[PDB]
């Protein structure tokens, strides 16, 4: 809904399925904050 | 869809 956290890595596919691979923590999620 | 893979870097065109 607002923000991007840097670190954060948009590991995108074709499928229309954005998912969440930050390198910096390490954590997967599905939930996009840029949305 | 299925939950969320391992963490990889990004292929984003």
């Amino acid at each position: 809904l607002g923000p991007l956290p840097p670190g954060w890595e948009v590991r995108s596919t074709v499928s229309g399925r954005i998912y969440f691979v930050d390198h910096n923590n390490r954590t997967t999620q599905f939930t996009d904050p840029r949305l | 869809d299925t939950p969320p893979p391992a963490y990889l870097p990004p292929e984003d065109p």
